[PDB]
RNA sequence: GGAGCCAGCGAGUCUAACCUUGGCCGAGAGGUCUUGGUAAUCUUGUGAAACUCCGUCGUGCUGGGGAUAGAGCAUUGUAAUU
């Protein structure tokens, strides 16, 4: 099975957010201690409904919130992440925990001198 | 008596060098890690490596791979709070470049920027 | 080749007979015409001076100067 | 008569450090041999056992010659240059945690006491002790 | 690595939170309780670095040199992912 820093996945998902941060590295702990803004709450509300009403996957919800931390509540959702130009679509696998959303959508094109 | 070459952790170490510095040939054993381990082993730091007896090269090895048992302060270690299980480790010899070349592939599997850019450059 | 860093009985015997021959001795001299490493030479001089075989005229850690007497 | 001012610096300090170690009352922190003493240093102190006594002696003399001192000034005093890799050198302060325990230790054996206007000042027993070692150091000549 | 130990030109809050001594905690970065100064007055003798003395190293890309890279701990900011 997958495990996150010694906690098994089946005990995750039941875990609350404020429990999760206790395991997280320093940057995450500071971010929540300094008070995360209201903006994630509006996103999470919309994200929850799409999952609850899902026919089986929830289909994409899309956002500009590149600076948002991935938190176990949102595992298995499908999200379209803006790139400054286009949307890239990604599904939240458990391996992604603790990264920023911005790490999955590349703002520039590789240069080849071709 | 004196032995010009010795082998431990699958690495060769020559006897002609001060013990603290000789040990740094092993991957993961820096100057400070080497220095503290010798003190905890209570070996004579001024001896050259070829002078030590077998039961002194043991105990040394028996500490390097179990540092937390001898209350080395954990903040000394190079693998604190491991990603899979929250243990603290020190990585030695060929085990280095196996956790490296693993976290890189772990990033590649998850389509993270740092993984993508790394392998694309290759 | 490499300089010796541990003292064999042969060189120990060699040191005691050869050193009284030289007008001037220093770390550099013992490393040159004998073949011991610098870490031995610093030990040898303190021993030979204590033993009374060589005479000091000045000591400075970064230089040392001993004479035949 | 004789005063501490009559004796060479790195001669008084060696004598007093050797004396102070033999008495065995000076309490050591126990984390000794791990600590670098400075964030600017590389490698820990080279004299593994003795170095704590050497510093204890140095602090006592430095206070004796002065009106009073505090922990912050000691960190400046023992600071040094840090290499900063490829960038140019800069001045950096020494460890606070070492110096603070040194002062606390000397205070228990009564050489030093807390001054009004802050910091530490020499005790009259500190004067009497250091003056005795000074006399012995000259007499040994 | 340990010990010795010396400057000159600046700049600083009530509009409110600037320069910060001293005590305590911490390996460190840093934290915490108080305090002086609208300044030749307090920070500040800005106890700066090279430098001097005593030891270890011994000519070997070496204990010279520290790029590139992994893991973790803090601080500024509404926000540190490239």
């Amino acid at each position: 099975t997958h495990s996150y820093r010694g906690v098994d996945l089946e005990k995750l998902l039941e875990m609350s957010t404020e429990d999760f941060v206790k395991l997280a590295p320093a940057r995450v702990r500071r971010r929540f201690a300094r008070g995360m803004t209201s903006k994630p709450a509006g996103f999470m509300k919309k994200l929850r409904a799409a999952k609850l009403a899902a026919p089986e996957k929830p289909a994409p919800v899309r956002t500009h919130m590149r600076n948002m931390i991935i938190v176990p509540e949102m595992i298995g959702s499908v999200v379209g992440i803006y790139n400054g130009k286009a949307f890239n679509q990604v599904e939240i696998r458990p391996e992604m925990l603790g990264h920023y959303l911005g790490e999955f959508s590349i703002t520039y094109t590789p240069v080849r001198h071709g | 008596s004196f032995q010009h070459i010795l082998r431990l952790l699958n690495t060769n170490v020559d006897g002609n060098i001060k013990i603290v510095y000789a040990l740094t040939t092993i991957k993961g054993v820096g100057r400070r890690y080497s220095n503290l381990v010798c003190k905890k082993a209570d070996v004579d730091l001024h001896k050259r490596a070829g002078e030590l007896t077998q039961e002194e090269l043991e105990r040394i090895v028996q500490i390097m791979q179990n540092p937390t048992h001898y209350k080395i302060p954990a903040w000394f270690l190079n693998r604190q709070n491991d990603i899979t299980d929250g243990k603290d480790y020190h990585t030695l010899a060929n085990n280095v470049e196996s956790k490296l070349r693993d976290d890189l592939e772990r990033l590649k599997k998850i389509r993270a920027h740092r993984g993508i850019r790394h392998f694309w450059g290759l | 080749a490499q300089h010796a860093v541990i003292l064999d009985q042969e060189k120990y015997d060699r040191i005691l007979k050869e050193v009284p021959t030289y007008r001037y001795v220093s770390v550099s001299v013992l490393v040159d015409r004998l073949k011991i490493g610098g870490s031995l030479a610093r030990i040898a001089l303190r021993h030979l001076e204590k033993e009374g075989i060589i005479k000091p005229i000045s000591k400075h850690s970064k230089q040392a100067i001993y004479t035949r007497a | 008569g004789v005063s501490v001012r009559d004796v060479a610096a790195q001669d008084f300090i060696n004598a007093y450090a050797s004396f102070l170690q033999r008495q065995g009352k000076l309490e050591v922190p126990g984390y000794v041999d791990i600590v670098k003493t400075s964030s600017g240093n590389e490698m820990p102190p080279q004299d593994a056992e003795g170095w704590f006594y050497k510093r204890a002696a140095s602090v006592a003399r430095h206070i004796y010659m002065r009106k009073q001192v505090g922990v912050g000034k000691l960190n400046k005093l023992y600071g040094g240059a840090k290499s900063r890799g490829v960038r140019p050198y800069k001045h950096i302060d020494a460890s606070g945690s070492i110096n603070r325990k040194v002062l606390q230790a000397l205070e228990k054996i009564g050489i030093v006491e807390i001054s009004p206007k802050g910091g530490r000042r020499i005790s009259e027993n500190g004067q009497r002790d250091l003056d005795r070692i000074a006399a012995q150091t000259l007499e040994e000549d």
